[PDB]
RNA sequence: UGGGGAAAGGUUCCAUGUGAACAGCGGUUGGACAUGGGUUAGUCGAUCCUAAGCCAUAGGGAAGUUCCGUUUCAAAGGGGCACUCGUGCCCCGUGUGGCGAAAGGGAAGCCGGUUAAUAUUCCGGCACCUGGAUGUGGGUUUUGCGCGGCAACGCAACUGAACGCGGAGACGACGGCGGGGGCCCCGGGCAGAGUUCUCUUUUCUUCUUAACGGUCUAUCACCCUGGAAACAGUUUGUCUGGAGAUAGGGUUUAAUGGCCGGAAGAGCCCGACACUUCUGUCGGGUCCGGUGCGCUCUCGACGUCCCUUGAAAAUCCGCGGGAGGGAAUAAUUCUCACGCCAGGUCGUACUCAUAACCGCAGCAGGUCCCCAAGGUGAACAGCCUCUGGUUGAUAGAACAAUGUAG
RNA sequence: GUGAAGCCAGAGGAAACUCUGGUGGAGGCUCGCAGCGGUUCUGACGUGCAAAUCGAUCGUCAAAUCUGAGCAUGGGGGCGAA
């Protein structure tokens, strides 16, 4: 009851656009319609809502994010280093 | 509470008031 | 088993005809035109539809009583409730922290 | 249909007093699940 | 159109200035008595089940409006 | 011949851009006293998406320092900012992800974005989904700042400059194919109408200079000086070299 | 091939009469000819607001007819009071034109009847909106501007200047599910009609309730008590819960739901009696249930898709703030009930197509919408039928070749 | 008509994980009415119904589908999936 053997989420695609096309899109498609924890009230409810938003569905907050995912590891590297540089320049 | 119906209710009251002019 | 037919000279049915089946005492089927939907009115800050306040179009809030346009309370329109108890909350813990506050400079740091 | 009736007969059980909700929840998965034909054989599962 | 709950209103409401006429219609079918009355915007209806307040009423209410019996059949100007 | 493709588009009748659904520009504040000497505050409303564009817009409210009254502006929102943040604009302005403060008050090492090339004309650079620009060096004194943006150039701009901190979001947005007809069409659509595109050699002789033949084939160098007559430049124009890159690139 | 509309046509609409011409044959008939008649609005539209866009003003070019420019290097505006009398003052100031939709936004009318030709307009009945004027009833006040409920909130009223905040107007496509109106179907009863060699408690038709109001209810959501793992509740479709579930009790948005007025006095169906006409008259009836992946419209809660996220303005309401004004014998700036007056201008006939539009024409062509019965059947497939509408396209006799179609 | 993600139940294994039955209803998917188009018969007519029509047979049919009104681009100029 598994109904693929690999093509998974994109097996909607049919026969068209070739294998490799497919797997590319099909790799960054599916985490996209995933569901991920909220940072502030921590339920399991956060969803995309434009090319560079997501929100919660319980507390109502929406956050600017990456295009797919909730965070970029440059965002979040950039973020580290510059918590990092002003703490110990200005402590 | 609108300005036309403000307007109307302090004109009313200003005729009134010339009426209980010439009433005294 | 009859068909009926507009009673208007708009042929079209673009929002803004609209229209109802009835049966009138002579035993004939004809068309009523109707106006649209009222909306009910939401809150300032979380955004619901307060409870309480009857659904009109804009302009027949004109003719209505103005109790029963309001609930006898601060922020009566426009504003839950549960928005003003935050407001309230807010308000006395945040002017109750600006007193401490201002009252720790003057001897914490003018002593000299 | 079937899932109507199931659930009507559960609830009606579980108002009534025959089962409890323990044994409640778990035939409500099970009959969620393709487990039981009909009426017949979901009140015989009871039984049993 | 609206309903008067009790006999009190309908006396104050038959002695008014605008209380242009008044009729009475009587249902032997269902036993029922109406008393109406029309003033400039309403039309005001009184539904009686018993027949015995019936001719107090109408004796007790003031003579200056006139009072119908809505004849049936009702027809027009114009001969039938 | 008659007039070539590329030239029509320089009249502005079929080929304008298409703006109904835009509500505002993205800028920042007038520059004012207030944000010279110290600091002013204000809230993050809403996080909105408006067509045309990647890197979602984000809605502050800031108070007037002047009149009972209330300002609203509309920003590029970085990576990271929620609804109901407390931003600041000033010279004294703290030093986190959102707020904006002139672009001297920075320590090396930092990205900011939407950095104005003159103080006051609400920002020039670095304004799209996903890039930034990176402070280099400062000039203490005959005040300057050595800036790198993100095609990899090398700049020199005033020391009042502003900037906000951060990265532009978006993301990788350009990653994945567009894969069907559609989404692109659409994508162009919204903006300007540009999607069909013609090949020139597929042309007429009388419509682009590549023209006809019994072959599609160019026929001379496509290659164009640098200083041609209008309605020549039409192919590749003033190249310094040509073919696949393999080595390294000199320019930096 | 029915009943009505937008664009377009312009009397083609109705009555009476008729020699010639037209209707590719005839004609007593006609969308032809001649003489007369016919289109009534505070509620249906235009009138109001803006969209893409167009044109004045401040300015700059061009020998010039004129080109650019729409808030731009402009001294660009409006609100109140008192004086016999306009002519005297006092405040605010960032901004300051017009045109552009009979399918966008939008204050208000329903039923029955009536003419040879018009009616949501005319007549009868019953209502509503806006603008403008005034008086009674009731309410509030000597504690000067209302009470009740812990709460969600309730009631016939129940002060609010400058300025400011918010909501409604105001919005994508598709998928299944639930509620309501109309249509269709089945059973019983009362009337009338069709068939009958034989059978058929048989077959068919009518059995209706508008706008506008009163009263009791109907998803979501919200409030109070109480504190959950042997985890619980639950949709067709796995979401919800210590950021407080189950359970018990309440408040509220949403009638095209039940009953009552309007309203049986209406409309419809039978019977019986006069009887030139003018005219009629008098008796009865106008009910009770069921069913559903049925068709259509509408409402609600969910779900999917986007590097595509799916208009603006006029107009209307609540709030924060506290300017001004006002009684103790009456005063009153009460959005409550009743009561007075008025609502200007233009279109309204008819067709919308195998004859009323465009194709040289009474042309097998082209031209934007609404309503949608029964049977067979998966079905708006094909075939037969009911309501409604036609029987109009030059005809008569015979059946060779060669043809067109089967 | 076919049946993509997500979800429910059962079975196997030390584990990593693997099998079975349902639920669900995605796709510039598919058969096929109205609409839109116009491949073949090189059919009919060819001083025709018609200065491009008629019949049978055909292509697509929930998306780059079809369409009404208002506005913009004017001749060495416009517009053009060419
Ligand atoms: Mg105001
Ligand atoms: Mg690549
Ligand atoms: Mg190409
Ligand atoms: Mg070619
Ligand atoms: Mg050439
Ligand atoms: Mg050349
Ligand atoms: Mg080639
Ligand atoms: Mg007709
Ligand atoms: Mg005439
Ligand atoms: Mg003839
Ligand atoms: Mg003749
Ligand atoms: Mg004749
Ligand atoms: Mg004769
Ligand atoms: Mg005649
Ligand atoms: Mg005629
Ligand atoms: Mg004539
Ligand atoms: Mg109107
Ligand atoms: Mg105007
Ligand atoms: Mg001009
Ligand atoms: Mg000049
Ligand atoms: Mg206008
Ligand atoms: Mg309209
Ligand atoms: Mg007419
Ligand atoms: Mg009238
Ligand atoms: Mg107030
Ligand atoms: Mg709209
Ligand atoms: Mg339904
Ligand atoms: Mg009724
Ligand atoms: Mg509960
Ligand atoms: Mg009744
Ligand atoms: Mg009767
Ligand atoms: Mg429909
Ligand atoms: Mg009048
Ligand atoms: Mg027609
Ligand atoms: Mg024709
Ligand atoms: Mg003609
Ligand atoms: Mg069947
Ligand atoms: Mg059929
Ligand atoms: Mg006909
Ligand atoms: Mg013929
Ligand atoms: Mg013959
Ligand atoms: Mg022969
Ligand atoms: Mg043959
Ligand atoms: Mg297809
Ligand atoms: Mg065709
Ligand atoms: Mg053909
Ligand atoms: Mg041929
Ligand atoms: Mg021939
Ligand atoms: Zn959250
Ligand atoms: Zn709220």
């Amino acid at each position: 009851s598994k109904r693929t053997k690999k093509v998974g989420i994109s097996g909607k695609y049919g026969t068209r656009y070739g294998a490799s096309l497919r797997k590319l899109v099909k790799k960054q498609e599916v985490t996209q319609h995933a569901r991920y924890t909220c940072t502030f009230c921590g339920k399991n409810s956060v969803r995309r809502t434009a090319v560079g938003i997501w929100s919660c569905k319980s507390c109502k907050k929406t956050m600017a994010g990456g295009a797919y995912t909730v965070s970029t590891p440059a965002a979040a590297a950039m973020r580290s280093t510059l918590r990092r540089l002003r703490e110990i320049t200005e402590a | 509470m609108r300005a036309k119906w403000r307007k109307k209710r302090t004109r009313r009251l200003k005729r009134k008031r010339r009426k209980v002019r010439a009433r005294s | 088993p009859t068909r009926v037919t507009y009673r208007r000279r708009n042929p079209y049915n673009t929002t803004s005809n609209r229209t109802r089946v009835i049966k009138t005492p002579g035993g004939q089927l004809r068309v009523l035109h109707i106006k649209k939907r009222g909306t009910a009115p939401k809150c300032g800050d979380c955004g619901i539809k307060l409870p309480g306040i009857p659904a009109l179009r804009p302009r027949e809030y004109a003719t209505i009583s103005k109790p029963k346009k309001t609930v006898q309370r601060a922020y009566g329109g426009s504003r839950c409730g549960n928005c003003v108890r935050d407001r309230i909350i807010r308000a006395f813990l945040i002017e109750e922290q600006k007193i401490v506050k201002k009252v720790l400079k003057e001897q914490s740091q003018a002593e000299k | 249909r079937r899932q109507r009736v199931l659930r009507r007969l559960l609830v009606k059980y579980r108002a009534s007093g025959k089962i409890d909700k323990h044994l409640y929840h778990e035939l409500y998965h099970l009959a969620k699940g393709n487990t039981f034909k009909h009426k017949r054989a979901l009140v015989e599962h009871i039984h049993r | 159109p609206q309903e008067v709950s009790d006999i009190k209103k309908f006396i104050e409401i038959c002695r008014r200035k605008d209380a242009s006429s008044a009729r009475i219609k009587k249902n032997p079918k269902t036993q029922q008595i109406k008393f109406k009355v029309r003033c400039q915007r309403f039309l005001y209806t009184l539904v009686l089940k018993d027949s015995d307040k019936a001719e107090k009423l109408k004796q007790s209410l003031p003579p200056n409006l006139q009072i119908k019996d809505v004849p049936k059949r009702n027809k027009r100007k114009s001969s039938a | 011949g008659r007039v070539i493709r590329n030239q029509r588009k320089g009249r502005g009748s079929v080929f304008t851009a298409h703006t109904r659904l835009r509500k505002a520009p993205a800028k920042f504040r007038p520059l004012d006293y207030a944000e010279r000497h110290g600091y002013i505050r204000g809230i993050v409303k809403e996080i909105i998406h408006d067509p045309g564009r990647g890197a979602p817009l984000a809605r502050v409210v800031f108070r007037s320092p002047y009149k009972y009254k209330q300002i609203t502006e509309t920003f590029i929102a970085n990576e990271g900012m929620y609804t109901g943040q407390f931003i600041y604009a000033g010279k004294n302005a703290a030093l986190t992800v959102g707020n904006i403060l002139p672009l001297s008050s920075v320590p090396e090492g930092t990205v900011v974005s939407n950095v104005e090339e003159k103080p006051g004309d609400r920002g020039a650079l670095g304004r799209t989904s996903g890039n930034y620009v990176t402070v280099v060096g400062h000039n203490p004194d005959e005040g300057k700042t050595r800036i790198k943006l993100p095609s990899g150039a090398k700049k020199v701009v005033p020391s009042s400059s502003r900037g906000m901190i951060g990265i532009v979001a978006g993301g990788g947005r350009t990653d994945k194919p567009l894969l069907k007809a559609s989404r692109a069409k659409h994508k162009f659509a919204v903006k300007r109408n540009r999607w069909p595109k013609t090949r020139g050699v597929a042309m007429n002789p009388v419509d682009h200079p590549h023209g006809g033949g019994n072959h599609q084939h160019i026929g001379k160098a496509s290659t164009i000086s640098r200083y041609a007559a209008q309605g020549q430049k039409a192919g590749l124009i003033a190249a310094r070299r040509t073919g696949l890159l393999r080595g390294t690139q000199k320019t930096k």
